């Protein structure tokens, strides 16, 4: 299969670790967060972009798109770079260059 | 040559879109394949001539 | 940041 | 992304689309400033690769968009290419994107920000829609 | 992108067997093929790069 | 679609030109001679190898593979290079070289 | 060759096989001298490419052949990229082959030789074997 | 030329 030529976007909750390692167990880290299982799914291509959600009425960016189901099933959890775990990482690297 | 060079190619569970070569034995040559970036099989190259050097014949 | 000039259309 | 929808045109304004020399779409990036996209660390982005931005349209050759070459790539060092944790790049541009109504950065949130499970949250990009 | 670019690989009425690149318009990218060596069509490239930088995204 | 590993060979019979002009007309010109339509043909990966026969009990390069069938037909006439319209080009090379 | 049979290993000893930098075989050819090899202008044989000889078992990392180096190409300036006529090139090789029991030189015609149409003659390769 | 130390054998 091709890439669609216009962008795409898809709405989807996001799950708690609990609930996204009864499908994905010790795989999950602590860098990780889910989202998804609900009928959509980030697929070949949609690497390295945005999970966005709202805060204080501004996206935001919660994931960087990363992994999950090998054919890309809108039924399992989509897992997704936590950027709250980088995001000291990521002031430090603009601070010193 | 390896039995790895006889595994289908492997997409495996990245979201990328890189392009890779890997070996087909069923045709004796190289081909291309689109790699999600992560947990590469070793029937995966960066290009025809490290596939062809590595599998060729196989 | 994170006001786009054109709004998003969800569904 | 598999049954996603249509984007209104420029209204993820900071999402980008990472190219090879030839134009080949291969991962997408957040621009978090004009100087700095955000990407996985999986993607393999290098300096020959480039961020282009305010793209909608893939297919139309006539689109305005801003290609833009990258100075620097900033792997994260804890990148565990076993496990695929701390999965995040940061790409230098060496010539600043030029915000406008179509290119703008996302906001980033603090190390502590909590959002609760079950938050309805958006992902964008060119990805498959169909495996 | 030229509508050759959409044409199917042709190996032609020679028979050498040598690896070209056509593009795959269903794929989204170039992959190897085995031409007879004389009379290629124009899908028909001596490298990747070449194909994907004529035909990329047809 | 791959070749075989093991070194193939084939009989088969020359055709007059006349002969394969009435599969392939005006494409058969003065330095190609036919030969096969007998069961067997040349296919891809054949091409630049010989056609022999015997002349004066040792084996005579009377052809080069050259071209044919698109599918490799058994039952048309396979076309390969007349060495003997070219063989004065060979000596020539291989006298200044 | 379809609908052929399998030689007699190395009853054919003037068969070359002409294989790119990687081993791949894309033509083969015939050694009329020590030094030289005729094959086919459209196989495009370059410098690079090199003529294994004394092979018979390409699937076999054991057997005892001449890998040479191409010095030269010299392909007729007749060959016409048309019509396919003229389809002849010479290889000089930049090391003598060594001959042998699997090592050796078909005969060349002269120019005014006739070889009577339905003559059996005899036509070897690697070439497929169904298409 | 064209005499094989191994003689061909045809079908």
């Amino acid at each position: 299969a091709n890439t669609p030529d216009r962008l795409q976007q898809a709405s989807l909750p996001l799950l708690s670790n609990t609930n996204c390692k009864k499908y994905w167990g010790t795989k999950i880290k602590d860098a990780m967060i889910c989202a998804g299982a609900s009928g959509v799914s980030s697929c070949m291509g949609d690497s390295g972009g945005p999970l966005v959600c709202k805060k204080n009425g501004a996206w935001t960016l919660v994931g960087i798109v990363s992994w999950g189901s090998s054919t890309c099933s809108t039924s399992t959890p989509g897992v997704y770079a936590r950027v709250t775990a980088l995001v000291n990482w990521v002031q430090q690297t603009l601070a010193a260059n | 040559r390896p039995d790895f060079c006889l595994e289908p190619p492997y997409t495996g569970p990245c979201x990328a879109r890189i392009i890779r070569y890997f070996y087909n034995a069923k045709a004796g040559l190289c081909q291309t394949f689109v790699y999600g970036g992560c947990r590469a099989k070793r029937n995966n190259f960066k290009s025809a001539e490290d596939c062809m050097r590595t599998c060729g014949g196989a | 940041c994170g006001v786009p000039a054109i709004q998003p259309v969800l569904s | 992304i598999v049954n996603g929808e249509e984007a209104v045109p420029g209204s993820w304004p900071w999402q980008v689309s990472l190219q090879d020399k030839t134009g080949f779409h291969f991962c997408g990036g957040s621009l978090i400033n004009e100087n700095w996209v955000v990407t996985a660390a999986h993607c393999g982005v290098t300096t020959s690769d480039v961020v282009v931005a305010g793209e909608f349209d893939q297919g139309s050759s006539s689109e305005k968009i801003q290609k833009l070459k990258i100075a620097k790539v900033f792997k994260n060092s804890k990148y565990n290419s076993l496990t695929i944790n701390n999965d995040i790049t940061l790409l230098k541009l060496s010539t600043a994107a030029s915000f406008s109504q179509t290119v703008s950065a996302v906001c980033l949130p603090s190390a502590s920000d909590d959002f609760a499970a079950g938050t309805t949250c958006v992902t964008t990009g060119w990805g498959l829609t169909r495996y």
